């Protein structure tokens, strides 16, 4: 029964292992996108003010 | 007299009846126990390792 328990715990571990990676990279890329777009909005507004 | 005693005991034990229960050789069983004990110990160790994992 402990050997079966090995089977399910290892299966759960190997299933959950990849799941972290895509979520981590998605969080990182969305945070970078948010920062970049906020900066870009700031610069476009500021340059529009300069032009006006 | 002791030879007569031995032969009467042999006849009594040959005539004696027992239910069909397997009973292994008298000398070796003890050794088996030791091995069996070791087996369990090894098993327990492995069990512990498994649980540890």
């Amino acid at each position: 029964k402990k050997r079966q328990r090995m089977i399910e715990v290892q299966d759960e571990l190997l299933r959950l292992e990849p799941q972290l990676k895509q979520l981590q990279t998605k969080y990182d890329e969305l945070k970078e996108r948010k920062s970049s777009l906020r900066n870009a909005a700031y610069f476009l507004s500021n340059l529009k003010q300069l032009y006006q | 007299h002791l030879n007569f005693l031995k032969k009467r005991l042999l006849q009594q034990c040959e005539t004696l009846k027992v239910p069909p229960k397997k009973m292994e050789d008298l000398t070796n069983v003890s050794s088996l126990l030791n091995m069996e004990r070791a087996r369990d110990k090894a098993n327990e160790e492995g069990l512990a390792l498994l649980q540890e994992e």
